[PDB]
């Protein structure tokens, strides 16, 4: 994870890079935060009367 | 002449958006690594 050179390197298990393109890994977007929605807390029934 | 060239991820296809689920294809070894290289194959020979 040092640096994408090195990435290369542990994709192809070799510790010489021969010059070319090289596809090392797929890049993934994590989420930031969870989010929640949920139907309206109405239409209940009534236990505090 | 030229094929569609499609690089399908053996990580998201195989384990949607999961980690532990991504610990059991670990299990299998290079399974996902080798039909990674045989997709880049075919769209390298695509190419030529």
């Amino acid at each position: 994870a040092l640096d994408p050179l090195s990435e290369t390197k542990c994709t192809l298990k070799s510790f010489t890079v021969e010059k070319g393109i090289y596809q090392t890994s797929n890049f993934r977007v994590q989420p930031t935060e969870s989010i929640v929605r949920f139907p309206n807390i109405t239409n209940l029934c009534p236990f505090g009367e | 002449v030229s094929m569609t060239k499609t690089s399908v991820d053996c990580t998201m296809y195989i384990c949607g958006d999961s980690t532990e689920c991504s610990n059991l294809l670990l299990q299998y070894g290079s399974f996902c690594t080798q039909l990674n290289r045989a997709l880049t194959g075919i769209a390298v020979e695509q190419d030529k």
